[PDB]
């Protein structure tokens, strides 16, 4: 926003956007398959108490 | 005088405030251009040589 112009800076902050925020998507698919993991260990823990 | 194709003159610009507008002043610059900065932020960026 301190050296393009408006008209083409928008193509350029475009393609910086998307890349971060899909990597936000990534990271939390990650938490989701390990909370499933962790889940089904502790129905195994309970029942074994 | 303006030298040969081949034989381009390099200058050297150091220590010293820049104004572009002066530039501008000139009719037939009507080939105007520029890739890593947009033409008309100039006036607000420091270089190193």
């Amino acid at each position: 926003f301190s050296r393009l112009d408006k008209v083409e800076a928008e193509v350029q902050i475009d393609r910086l956007i998307t890349g971060r925020l899909q990597s936000l998507q990534t990271y939390v698919t990650q938490q989701l398959i390990r909370a499933a993991e962790i889940r089904a260990s502790a129905n195994l823990a309970a029942t074994k108490m | 005088r303006f030298a040969s194709v081949y034989a381009w003159n390099r200058k050297r610009i150091s220590n010293c405030v820049a104004d572009y507008s002066v530039l501008y002043n000139l009719a037939p610059f009507f080939t105007f251009k520029c890739y890593g900065v947009s033409p008309t932020k100039l006036n607000d960026l420091c270089f190193t040589n």
